RNA sequence: AUAUGGAUUCUUCACGGUAACGUAACUGAAUGUGGAGACGUCGGCGCGAGCCCUGGGAGGAGUUAUCUUUUCUUCUUAACAGCUUAUCACCCCGGAAUUGGUUUAUCCGGAGAUGGGGUCUUAUGGCUGGAAGAGGCCAGCACCUUUGCUGGCUCCGGUGCGCUUGUGACGGCCCGUGAAAAUCCACAGGAAGGAAUAGUUUUCAUGCCAGGUCGUACUGAUAACCGCAGCAGGUCUCCAAGGUGAACAGCCUCUAGUUGAUAGAAUAAUGUAGAUAAGGGAAGUCGGCAAAAUAGAUCCGUAACUUCGGGAUAAGGAUUGGCUCUAAGGGUCGGACGAUCAACUU
RNA sequence: UUCAAAUGAGAACUUUGAAGACUGAAGUGGGGAAAGGUUCCACGUCAACAGCAGUUGGACGUGGGUUAGUCGAUCCUAAGA
């Protein structure tokens, strides 16, 4: 498994064309220890490894869904 | 209670009429096994007077 | 600073049987509930107020949910109501008393 | 034993599928000599000695 | 718990009670280690600080 | 096997840092040289892991004649990957007697110490990914069914001459100085090979394909091995909880595992194993044989002889429970003191 | 060691439950090497064996069960052959 920070390079592995499936998660979590808040981790299955990314806010969450390929397969939870 | 012991009790279905009294279909055979098994003394032999 | 904590014990399916009530078990927490030692001292650190379907006990105070369970057992035995009745929770901070399994006899 | 050569497992192969009492149609016939298994073993009482 | 307790106040430590020798319960090299760290550890911060000077310093840590 | 991305090249085979060295890359045949593989035991000292001990909160179980904010239990995180971290060691600046630094252990410095600023290994630890979807602890519905179905919580800390173990840097020991080879990598060398209209790099990244043969159950012993046996015998090794205590001694417990050994009824003599005994105290016996007595720890005290190391725990004395106190012995931080947190020794 | 129920023609010895104890992490625990070779597990079943008994069994009868690029062997050398 391997992470990735940055946001350009996540969008470049979902056109890289062995990448069959891919897989969102959603978490609570709490911010600090003052209050919840909905974390996300959009996942996707390269060949040798699994590539994922952690976004915290939930506004930017739902923009990356749409900013998925239709073409490419995804599961929720 | 009562309302308990009203909802507990039973129809009694078709296969109690059938197989109340009535037991043990196709006996048990004389090694113990299953329909597709073999057993190896009485393969040869067919017949329980033999 | 200290921060209140409510605890909403329910009596529902005890009181309308008539095993239990919730009055006894009100009298019964107020007085032996005890903070920084001994019994019988708690102006305004707990304040215990029967509705009938649900008992609340809030505290300002060191209390805890065990505590809360310990003494309601120990008040359940002394009617002989455990084997009978048990304290569960529900929810975080939200118990209720709960009769056992109990076969019918027929 | 549980780290054994091939031919060891070969003849404890050979050694389980001898390991059988007779089968009971060599009784029923002409000139039955055989009347039980002489040459049959068990692991407690004697050591096939690989 | 309540006979740990009671060993914390200094209870049941007597001389009935002990059954080892006094390097046995506690080493003597032990108490040295103790000893000799804390004086050293001492004297270091006080010449990094500067109450005392680096030569009298000198003659403590020998001594 | 190759093919795209990146890098490198018209100064063809990368740049940066004073330097230790650094980075995603950054041609290399013969031959040669070097490292890893590659290694004793003992001793304490540091660091890590697992276990032990311990507090708050959220659940569950027991006790409740009287007392107990109570007793027990669950609250977990793999390989692998990416960032970051350490003793030793090394570099630069600078020039030390009024000699300084420093380990539990006294070794180091004009062959450049102390000091200040760096560079490196990544045992090990930390942080995120793996990963909560898993697992664990609870709660409630459907019901001849060989059946599903749905909710919660899974959190935040602390302590140490503790135990087991791994590792580090040191020290002791020898007329003992404590394997080899496969395999892998590096360095020196430069045979030669590559661009300006497109090549070189598959030790950077991603992607494609493939991985045969045989062993794998179970016992490992007061019934599975060897003693003719379902024989009180013999047979190599790993894990290893709480208390008492110096202790992997003995004694009692938790987890796990047994409750197997022909039974029943009486309680004669003689036995086997084990005890006690008035007064005397070896009169017993070939012979104090066998029992008895002594025993742990603390303080006082300790002869002859001696190869000066011993003899020595010589001998011989005074003590030990329980409780409630007093006294001394540390750490942590920010500049004469004050706050706060902890160990079991005397 | 004891009490009940169940099973069965038959129970001091099988099973489940209820009690009382023991081994007491240098184990009557959990795994392995050598050696044994199916003893593992299920169903059926008691003539013989289990120095009493037996409905029980490591017994008797019939079956099922051991899946590897990564754990081993294979490869390397040791004393030696």
């Amino acid at each position: 498994a391997r992470e990735i920070t940055d946001i350009k390079q996540f969008l470049e592995l979902t056109r890289r064309a062995d990448v069959k499936t891919a897989t969102v998660k959603i978490n609570k979590k709490l911010n600090k220890a003052g209050k919840p808040f909905r974390q996300t981790k959009f996942k996707v299955r390269g060949s040798s490894s699994l590539y994922t990314l952690v976004i915290n806010d939930a506004g930017k969450a739902k923009k990356l869904i749409q900013s998925l390929p239709p073409t490419l397969k995804v599961n929720r939870l | 209670q009562n309302r308990a012991a009203r909802k507990n009790r039973y129809v009694e279905r078709g296969s109690d009429v059938v197989f109340g009294d009535q037991d043990a279909l196709t006996a048990s055979t004389e090694n113990g096994v299953k329909l597709r098994q073999t057993d190896r003394l009485l393969d040869g032999v067919a017949d329980g007077s033999m | 600073q200290k921060i209140a904590k409510t605890f909403t014990v329910d009596v529902s399916s005890p009181t309308e049987n008539g095993v239990f009530d919730p009055a006894s078990y009100a009298k019964y927490l107020i007085d032996h509930i005890k903070v920084e030692g001994a019994v019988g001292n708690l102006g305004n650190a707990v304040t215990v107020t029967e509705d009938g379907t649900v008992v609340t006990v809030v505290s300002t105070a060191k209390f805890s949910g065990k505590y809360l369970k310990y003494l309601t057992k120990k008040y359940l035995k002394k009617n002989q109501l455990r084997d009978w009745i048990r304290f569960v929770s529900t929810k975080t901070n939200e118990y209720r008393l709960a009769f056992y399994q109990v076969t019918p006899e027929e | 034993a549980a780290q054994k050569s091939f031919r060891i497992k070969q003849k404890m192969a050979k050694a389980k599928k001898q390991n059988r009492p007779l089968p009971q149609w060599i009784r029923l016939r002409t000139n039955n000599t055989i009347r039980y298994n002489a040459k049959r073993r068990n692991w407690r009482r004697t050591k096939m000695n690989i | 718990r309540a006979h740990a307790q009671s060993k914390r106040e200094g209870r049941h430590s007597g001389y009935g009670k002990r059954k080892g020798t006094r390097e046995a319960r506690l080493p003597s090299q032990v108490v040295w280690i103790r000893r000799l760290r804390v004086l050293r550890r001492l004297l270091a911060k006080y010449r990094d600080a500067g109450k005392i000077d680096k030569h009298l310093y000198h003659v403590l840590y020998k001594e």
